């Protein structure tokens, strides 16, 4: 139930405003910047900031804050979620999120605020459909809007049809400073850029645990995703009903699936570092990379981050695959890998002076976070096992998809 | 300087001159202009703003600016008097009660210095009735002629009908065009 | 060739499954 | 400045009347008190193009409390846009007529909004809901005369899924109020 929804700036300034119900006047605006300068000063500053009887809660984005006004009790997720669809709806337009845009594209810009959401209330947040009714460079809205199908425009043909499938997966793993994992959870992400002719219902079939069970071939290689999130093409009814997945996929690239279940095996790559830093005197980054992920994969542009001290000058890497280089921006070593063979071992030794006069305050022990990214290698064991492509016309579909492996919140506690 | 492209306008037609649709509420304005404009009796709504429209006639682009007689855009009529080269007068014959507000209104929209170029344009709107005055009797009661540079001419028009428009159209342009 | 493994096609169905 | 803004806005040329449109938006956008001009912007709002009549209406809704007497003259425009056969253009005018914040002007917009309840586009439809809810908001006494609460309840028994959640949303609005 949000009240004015506007653009803020890096400086305070509003780069743009659209009220929507006109119970908050528009001045209110300006004591949303103090407001926010003195919650972040007291360390009590949240995303939803509270203008006496006018609550302001907004997001912050590259470079401007779109906080949006409210007074009644509007539902916080709805204004979350209402201002995360304008920020997908302004990226899609617009390939940069900055000032630069925001005081160009006001005619659009203004338009698709109208559109978007009136009295409060979004109506339209699909970048595709929208495209076809607010242009910047008007006929009558399209019927996919008035239709149930509000995720693929009718009518679109094209010369082959080509579905490109990107499994995603996303290794995070909590290490704690004693040296076992607490967090270790892995985030599936199925991401198709589907490109066809017409409005296939895209009927996705993969070895899930429950489904092989349902079918009584429950003793194979089986993904079990404790959670499945489908997006709005996917009927939730079929996936409820029999673990049917079926939806009509959009046109262009979109999240079909986003599988997130826990992971009970041992770490693709094992970071076994030790800190010999004498006081005041040198440091010591015997730093050694395990690769327990299988050999046949090789994990290409592997970054083991390792926090360096802040004050630290002068340093020495001693490694023996990989480039290492300590950026003083981060204050933190770089163990650069290009390409990592499953089972291999990498070592470093660190050597990095310190100044004679001790730090004021404390910096603190950022986690040691890795970067590795192997492709073609699935950790979950999900594969996709069939696409069921139909069209009323009638034709040879040709999917595709391939899979990834990379490292999501992959960070390493510190001693 | 070269006036070619001007000259080469003007050999086929250029000038479009300008038309204003001032009166009482409920005067035919309305339906004047839209037999003017398309040529049917079309049923509308009081008009509580106003009006804009074109005509093309004797390659001139009449444009009509219709103003509803309303007691609360009565004084907005000063609005459309900048940027106005003409001004057409609707009167009521078929109201002896509100034939006193409009010679009223009439005259204190004719006593402004600002619209000065505009030249009369008496229209007897309402031509349909036995109680509808002549062409001279309503003249002579709103004192058309005591309008002191004031190039005025009373034509009556049948909204039902559309008689007489064609002569007053043809009228306004010869007061606006001077030429063959 | 493609970064991130190479791009696979899909099935239509469970074949084994009727 | 404002001298040549208001002659570019009241000349005959379209080309010069969008430029004027654009620079008022984006004066009041960069933070200028454009509502002086707001009379001036009226004469020039019933046309034909689609990207100025946008400016127009937003320039309405937002310079409409400022100066309410001035926004008299808009309500024969907004009924006019009411009926294009476009639907855009009549979502465009019931979400206009719903955002204006004036007493004297949502007596006059009830027919309008009956109008627009029962119009066959979807998007008319959540036009005509959305802007029954707004009436509502502002004159609770104004909607329940219009008999709007029939008409909203009878949009959840309809097709047009779309509508007929915009429907059940002004209905909980006017509800939780
Ligand atoms: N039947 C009939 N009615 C006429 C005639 N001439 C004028 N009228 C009346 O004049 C009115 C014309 O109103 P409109 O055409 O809508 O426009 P208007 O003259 O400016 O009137 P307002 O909108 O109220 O300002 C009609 O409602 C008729 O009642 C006529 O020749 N025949
Ligand atoms: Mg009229």
């Amino acid at each position: 139930s949000a009240s004015a929804v506007y653009v803020l700036d890096l400086k305070g300034k509003v780069l743009i405003c659209r009220n929507y119900r006109g119970d908050v006047d528009m001045s209110e605006v300006e004591h949303f910047m103090p407001i926010l300068m003195e919650k972040e000063e007291e360390g009590m500053l949240s995303p939803i900031l509270a203008h006496g009887g006018v609550r302001f809660m907004w997001i912050k984005h590259n470079n401007l804050y779109l906080v949006a006004t409210s007074k009644k009790n509007a539902c916080v997720s709805l204004v979350f979620s209402f201002l995360y669809k304008v920020v997908q709806v302004f990226s899609e337009y617009f390939k940069e999120l900055e000032e630069e845009s925001i005081r160009d594209n006001f005619v659009i810009i203004y338009e698709l605020l109208d559109e978007l959401m009136d009295f409060g209330y979004p109506q339209t947040t699909d970048s595709k459909i929208l495209q076809e009714y607010i242009t910047q460079e008007a006929p009558r809205p399209p019927a996919t809007v008035t239709n149930a199908v509000s995720w693929r425009s009718e009518g679109i043909k094209y010369r082959k049809n080509e579905v490109f499938l990107d499994v995603i997966e996303a290794v995070n793993l909590l290490v704690s400073a004693n040296g076992n994992v607490l967090r270790s959870e892995i985030v599936g992400s199925i991401k198709m850029r589907v490109f066809l002719s017409g409005m296939p219902e895209l009927r996705l079939g993969l070895n899930d645990k429950v489904l092989f069970d349902n079918t009584g071939r429950g003793k194979s290689k089986s993904v079990e995703l404790e959670d499945v999130k489908f997006h709005q093409c996917v009927r939730l009814s079929r996936f409820e009903n029999d673990r049917t997945i079926s939806f009509i996929p959009p046109d262009g690239e979109f999240e079909l699936m986003s599988y997130r279940l826990n992971t009970h095996v041992k770490p693709l790559i094992w970071i076994e570092s030790v800190i010999e830093k004498h006081s005041h005197s040198r440091i010591e980054y015997m730093v050694k990379a395990k690769s327990q992920f299988k050999r046949r994969s090789t994990a290409n542009n592997v970054e083991i981050h390792i926090p360096v001290p802040n004050d630290a000058d002068s340093p020495k890497f001693k490694t023996t695959v990989g480039s290492v280089k300590w950026v003083p921006e981060n204050s933190e070593i770089v163990w650069s890998v290009k390409s990592f063979p499953g089972g291999k071992e990498y070592l470093m030794r660190a050597h990095f002076g310190l100044p004679s006069v001790e730090a004021e305050d404390k910096e603190g022990k950022p986690p040691i976070s890795v970067k590795f990214e192997i492709p073609y290698f699935t950790t979950s064991g999900i594969q996709v096992r069939y696409l069921k492509i139909i069209e009323k016309s009638g034709y040879q579909a040709l999917p595709w998809v391939r899979y990834i492996t990379q490292n999501g919140d992959y960070q390493l506690r510190t001693q | 300087g070269n006036i070619f492209a001007n000259l080469f306008k003007g050999l086929f037609g250029k000038k479009e001159m300008r038309i204003l649709m001032v009166g009482l509420d409920a005067a035919g304005k309305t339906t004047i202009l839209y037999k003017l404009k398309l040529g049917e009796i079309v049923t509308t709504i009081p008009t509580i703003g106003f009006n804009v429209e074109t005509v093309e006639y004797k390659n001139i682009s009449f444009t009509v600016w219709d103003v509803g007689g309303q007691d609360k855009i009565r004084p907005l009529w000063r609005h459309y008097f900048q940027n106005t080269q003409g001004l057409i007068f609707v009167v009521d014959s078929n109201d002896r009660e509100r034939v006193n507000e409009a010679r009223e209104e009439l005259m204190r929209m004719l006593a402004e210095d600002e619209l000065r170029d505009a030249v009369l344009l008496v229209f007897a709107n309402k031509q349909d009735l036995p109680n509808a005055m002549n062409a001279a009797e309503i003249t002579d009661k709103l004192g058309l002629h005591s309008l002191r540079h004031r190039n005025w001419y009373i034509q009556a028009t049948c909204a039902t009908s559309g008689d007489g428009l064609y002569e007053g159209l043809d009228w306004l342009s010869n007061q606006l065009r001077n030429q063959k | 060739d493609r970064k991130g493994g190479s791009y696979s096609q899909a099935a239509g169905s469970d074949s084994a499954q009727s | 400045e404002i001298f040549e803004l208001k002659a570019e806005l009241n000349s005959d040329k379209k080309e010069k009347k969008k430029e004027a449109v654009k620079k008022v938006i984006a004066s009041m956008t960069v933070g200028k008190d454009v509502s002086a001009l707001f009379p001036d912007v009226v004469n020039c709002m019933q046309t034909d193009n689609l990207e100025l009549k946008k400016l127009v209406y937003l320039y309405l809704m937002n310079y409409a409390k400022s100066q309410p007497d001035m926004a008299i003259m808009a309500v024969n425009t907004f009924v006019k846009d009411c009926e294009d056969p476009n639907p855009l253009i009549r979502a465009l005018a019931v979400r206009t007529m719903g955002c204006i914040r004036v007493d004297k002007i949502t007596e006059y917009l009830c027919e309008p909004l009956r109008k627009c309840l029962k119009d066959e586009d979807p998007y008319v439809r959540k036009t005509a809901a959305v802007c029954v809810a707004k009436l509502h908001d502002i004159n609770a006494q104004l909607v329940e005369d219009q008999g709007f609460l029939d008409t909203l309840k009878d949009l959840i028994s309809d097709s047009n899924p779309m509508v007929v959640a915009n429907a059940v949303a002004a209905l909980s609005e006017i509800a939780e109020s």
